[PDB]
RNA sequence: AGGGGAUCGAAGAUGAUCAGAUACCGUCGUAGUCUUAACCAUAAACUAUGCCGACUAGGGAUCGGGUGGUGUUUUUUUAAUGACCCACUCGGCACCUUACGAGAAAUCAAAGUCUUUGGGUUCUGGGGGGAGUAUGGUCGCAAGGCUGAAACUUAAAGGAAUU
């Protein structure tokens, strides 16, 4: 029987049995569980302004050798310590 | 070790296939005659040669042997071909004219066959 | 052999298979009658009896129990009905 | 413990053509098994069936051409409407042309494409072809 | 991946038996799948009967035979070389 | 198959096997084709009259082959007695 | 020259045997490629990709390049060929030669209207080689191949001009899901529909018939 | 159907029971073969020599049909047959494989022993299971002389005898060789029996 | 690790914060 | 908590070997190993394969019961019974050969009758770690059992086979 109910009159069994197995996946439990809106440092946002509280620098993993020139920015909403990514080269000399 | 190559051992075997009386049973003077057969490039090469042909030479004598072929293996075997037991060939024979069976094979004989000579056992 | 006949089975091939996997559902016992020495007083008797049987008239044993098939006296002559 | 009478019996018949049997001995017994054989027989998909009767269930042996290729059942018995008729077709045979769902209705055991003319619908018990 | 079918040794059916000891090294194993080899050797060594027989009082006749079945655990088996490895082919060979 | 005039399209019309009733492949590298002579009175067969069998590969692979072929020999009087449906 | 060794080969070149279909008919088995080109002129090839197969050794590896050829007219023949070789002209080469020795016929078929001329496979027909299923449900007139563009090519040198497709598994494997494919496209044959039911005389096969040119 | 002149002979049923022909092996008996008559006492499971001659006149008239007799190849792994292939393929045509049958004849097309045949006659299937499975590839019908417990698979035409004995190996080779012989039109009148001794297929211990 | 080692080690730590535990509460 | 406590023997005490050895080896040795009464609810507790029902390739051996064969042997040569031989049957622990069929393969008479997808039913899993951890309940004298996350981190782990 494929190890499920198969009766004309067996919904309930497979409507409740679906609701705990979907549990298990990785984007119902971030949805339903709404840890964007709690964990995540944007709160549920595309975008967020900071205040630049200082210049960082971060060295690469493993098979890589570069300094990405990173920089710690606390978030104005949450307050928030973030690290953030200035993406072009010769670009920290514009950020401050 | 003493173990011939293939290039002597085929070659041997295929100079007795058509050759069996001209190969002689000793060494020296088939030695010769094989030069005079076959285009060997290397007085060595011919003298090994020649010492299988003529141990081979040897071992047929005692009896036949495995990759023989001759021309004359055919003329024992084909003359050896018509056995043909002059009466007594499993048939008519070997007992009183009377065939032994059994009870199941009589009833196999009432089938169609009933006609016949039977000795129930 | 794909092509046999399920529907016309042969005696010999009836005879061998087990009463539940016949082409019709049949029992294989049978019905004796078995007399005492001297009196007649047939009675009727099953082969699988599961008890001793008695005919009322004589208090002798006509058969014993057994798993099986039941046994008859020694004294006794047995006729299918 | 056996819960369908069908299912078991065309079972049995799949399995025998697979083996290139020409006969299957069907063994739960049924009325609409008889039916269901029927239907195939209007199309061909089988030879002759003659049921032997005891004070049981009973026994059908059928006679198999080697035309069929798939008989099932569907269950649980789907209340199929008389516009799924077409969605329940679309799935279960291979093409169009041939193949024909047998299902259960109102008016009798019969196949989808009487169904459609007769405007009826029932319930859906298998397919054959 | 599996091995062989019957798992450990000899044991469908059963689920457990007493294990046994074995003679070497004193390994705790099923009496299942302990392999056991059984000696039927003289009590004397190979040859050197003659030299008894002369100095043997009454005809003879007794020559006694040692009887014993030894348990051999699978560590042990394979290194006194009674067990060996086979090929897998050859493993199915009884 | 043919379309709405009548022309028969579709390519090799496939064979069936004599004794089930199933379309041999083209690839099907397991189906022999048996040929029976024919005799007439005089007890010598008659060349260029057979008695055409096929047998698919499935029934071979099967060992069934020698009893679907005394079948058919028996139903079209090849043979005999070699044959019992109520076996 | 081709001095043919086979009494196949012997019969198509003396002009005896003039269709494939004969040969489909009575699967009569075929390994020359001279056969099917002579039969099949308008055969072509098209390979998808090269990939490379390592076997480690004492020093080093031996790759070797695995190629993958299909050879087949677009109105209903078509075959698969893969071969490995050190070289990877010499792998086409080679892949080209064993395509056209497992050449398999097409029956195509009509979502329907029993009307033009066969597009559409016959029926649903399915192959498996390894883990990957391919699906080849029939479909209405200009659907097209939707499939994968390899898989589309082969079924487009196949003669199939519609056709839906389903696949399950590891599809990335593109031996596999060729051979699956090609399973798919050779099991359309084997289905029994109801047209092709009644009896029909066994055909003779054309060697008995022709046993005169035949060896010597 | 036949004249009707093809039964069974009282010598020709003679001969064959003279061999122990009908004598089969124990219970190992698959159930591929309904040839069986009855069961002797000691275990030996008898075989109706009749159902025998129809399958021998059966595969005679099979064997005949082939248009070059050439085709026809007779095949013996045992050394029980191994004569009575040589002169069954000297006096009905038919190319010999007495011995050692070479795993490629008939796939291998490059091989010096490659030949293309038509029917395949093999002596124990058992024995000679590799030319069994190579003519199941090249579409190629297998006649064999099996017994009740040999396997039939990839067999079409069986001959019903003994196998485990040289006077039943050689005596059935002899029967089929007169048979189609007969059939082929060499042999004149069909009553008249074969001018050379049966013993002739036969295989002496040396 | 061993599984049983892994096993025994956290039990021993689970044991010390249950003591650590029953100090406050 | 009592009885019992001979061998083996978590701990521990020594003898060594070893660069180090409170490990492997040797000699002692407590708890324990046995049993009574009450708890603990765990295992590679595995056939790593849930239970019920139907169908499908053959072959032999074996366990229990039954049937038949003037069958053999046995006591009073010869009745019974019993013990064996042959044939058959039902339920079993299983096994040998093939692979229609399935599977990624190793392999499987099911792990087959699943893209030709549907006999009935229960439980579990959704990449690898964190983690069977933390907390909250619940059972237990305790050791521990049941239910059972998140934050964070990674592009790999993992399975079967080939050289």
């Amino acid at each position: 029987g494929k190890g499920k109910p198969r009766g004309l009159n067996s919904a309930r069994k497979l409507r409740v049995h679906r609701r705990n197995n979907r549990w298990a996946e990785n984007n119902y439990k971030k949805r339903l569980l709404g840890t964007a809106f709690k964990s995540s440092p944007f709160g549920g946002s595309s975008h967020a302004k900071g205040i630049v509280l200082e210049k960082l620098g971060i060295e690469s993993k493993q098979p890589n050798s570069a300094i990405r020139k990173c920089v710690r920015v606390q978030l104005i909403k949450n307050g928030k310590k973030v690290t953030a990514f200035v993406p072009n080269d010769g670009c920290l000399n514009f950020v401050d | 070790g003493r173990v011939r190559t293939k290039t002597v051992k085929r070659a041997s075997k295929a100079l007795i296939e058509r050759y069996y009386p001209k190969l002689t049973l000793d060494f020296q003077t088939n030695k010769r005659l094989c030069d005079e057969i076959a285009t060997i490039q290397s007085k060595r090469l011919r003298n090994k040669i020649a010492g299988y042909t003529t141990h081979l030479m040897k071992r047929i004598q005692k009896g036949p042997v495995r990759g023989i072929s001759f021309k004359l293996q055919e003329e024992e075997r084909e003359r050896k071909d018509q056995y043909v037991p002059e009466v007594s060939a499993l048939d008519l024979s070997r007992s009183n004219g009377v065939l032994n069976v059994d009870n199941q094979t009589s009833d196999l004989v009432k089938s169609l066959g009933l006609k016949l000579p039977l000795s129930v056992i | 052999v794909l092509v046999q006949d399920l529907l016309h089975p042969t005696a010999a091939s009836e005879a061998r298979k087990h009463k539940l996997k016949t082409l019709v559902q049949g029992p294989r016992s049978y019905f004796l009658d078995v007399k005492c020495p001297g009196c007649l007083n047939i009675t009727t008797v099953f082969s699988h009896a599961q008890t001793a049987v008695t005919c009322e008239s004589c208090s002798t044993i006509l058969c014993t129990p057994t798993g099986g098939k039941a046994k008859l006296s020694e004294g006794t002559s047995f006729r299918r009905k | 413990t056996r819960s369908s009478v069908l299912a078991d019996a065309l079972n049995a018949i799949n399995n025998a053509e697979k083996t290139g049997k020409r006969q299957v001995l069907i063994r739960p017994s049924s009325k609409v098994i008889i039916k269901f054989l029927q239907v195939m027989q209007k199309h061909g998909y089988i030879g002759e069936f003659e049921y032997i009767d005891d004070h049981r269930s009973g026994k059908i042996v059928v006679q198999l051409n080697g035309r069929l290729n798939k008989c099932g059942v569907i269950s649980p018995r789907f209340n199929v409407k008389i516009g799924d008729i077409e969605k329940w077709t679309a799935n279960l045979l291979p093409a169009r042309q041939f193949g024909y769902v047998i299902l259960t209705t109102s008016a009798g055991i019969m196949d989808h494409e009487e169904a459609r003319r007769k405007h009826v619908s029932g319930k859906i018990l298998g397919f054959v072809y | 991946p599996k091995k062989r079918a019957s798992n450990g040794r000899n044991k469908k059916g059963r689920g457990h038996v007493k294990p046994v000891r074995c003679v070497n090294c004193s390994k705790s194993i099923p009496k299942d799948k302990a392999i056991k080899r059984m000696a039927i050797r003289n009590i004397v060594e190979a040859a050197a009967v003659r030299d008894l027989s002369e100095a043997s009082v009454y005809p003879e006749y007794a020559l006694p035979k040692t009887y014993n079945k030894l348990h051999y655990c699978v560590s042990c088996a394979i290194h006194a070389r009674i067990v060996r490895v086979r090929s897998r082919e050859d493993r199915k060979n009884r | 198959m043919e379309n709405d005039k009548g022309q028969l399209v579709e390519l090799y019309v496939p064979r069936k096997c004599s004794a089930t009733n199933r379309i041999i492949k083209a690839d099907d590298h397991a189906s022999v084709q048996i040929n029976v002579a024919k005799v007439d009175e005089e007890g010598r067969a008659i060349p260029g009259e057979y008695v055409t069998y096929a047998l698919s590969g499935y029934v071979r692979s099967r060992g069934e082959s020698d009893d679907s072929l005394n079948r058919l020999a028996q139903n079209d009087g090849l043979l005999k007695n070699v044959w019992s449906y109520s076996r | 020259g081709w001095v043919p060794v086979t009494k196949l080969g012997r019969l198509v070149k003396a002009g005896k045997i003039t269709t494939i279909e004969e040969i489909f008919l009575h699967s009569l088995p075929v390994k020359e490629f001279q056969i099917i080109d002579t039969l099949l002129p308008g055969l072509q090839d098209e390979v998808m990709n090269i990939k490379p197969v390592q076997k480690q050794t004492r020093a080093g590896q031996r790759t070797r390049f695995k190629a993958v050829v299909v050879v087949g007219d677009s109105n209903g023949h078509v075959g698969l060929g893969i071969k490995t070789a050190k070289e990877v002209a010499g792998a086409i080469r080679a892949g080209i030669i064993i395509a056209k020795l497992s050449v398999i016929p097409i029956r195509r078929g009509y979502w329907g209207t029993n009307l033009g001329q066969p597009h559409s496979l016959a029926t649903k027909t399915t192959g498996k080689c390894g883990s990957v299923t391919v699906r080849l449900i029939p479909a209405p007139r200009g659907s097209g191949i939707v499939a994968s563009p390899a898989v589309k090519k082969l079924l487009q040198l196949a003669g199939v001009e519609d056709v839906y497709t389903q696949s399950n598994g590891k599809t990335r494997t593109l031996e596999n899901t060729l051979k699956a494919a090609f399973v798919a496209i050779g099991n359309t044959y084997g289905f029994l529909t109801p047209n092709l039911w009644a009896e029909q005389p066994l055909p003779v096969s054309p060697l008995d018939i022709y046993s005169d040119e035949a060896s010597a | 159907s036949l004249p009707a002149t093809f039964d069974l002979t009282p010598e020709d049923a003679q001969l064959l029971l003279a061999a122990n022909t009908h004598l089969g092996a124990r219970n190992v008996q698959v159930h591929q073969e309904p040839y069986v008559f009855n069961a002797r006492p000691d275990g030996v499971h008898v075989i109706n020599v009749g159902k025998t001659w129809e399958k021998l006149v059966l595969a005679a008239r099979i064997i005949a049909a082939i248009p070059n007799p050439e085709d026809v190849v007779a095949i013996s792994s045992r050394t029980f047959g191994q004569r009575a292939v040589l002169k069954f393929a000297a006096h009905t045509g038919a190319t010999p494989i007495a011995g050692r049958f070479t795993p490629g004849s008939f796939t291998n097309y490059i091989t010096r022993s490659f030949k293309e045949p038509r029917l395949v006659i093999v002596t124990d299937p058992r024995s000679d299971a590799q030319a069994i499975k190579e003519a199941s590839y090249v579409n190629i019908p297998v006649i064999a002389l099996t017994d009740l417990d040999s396997p039939s698979e990839f067999v079409d035409v069986a001959i019903p005898c003994n196998n485990r004995g040289k006077h039943s190996i050689g005596l059935i080779w002899y029967l089929l060789a007169r048979e189609v012989l007969r059939l082929r039109g060499a042999l004149v009148d069909r009553t008249q029996p074969w001018s050379i001794m049966p013993d002739l297929y036969f295989y002496r211990d040396p | 690790m061993r599984a049983k080692w892994r096993k025994k080690r956290t039990r021993r730590l689970k044991r010390k914060r249950r003591k650590v535990r029953a100090r406050s509460k």
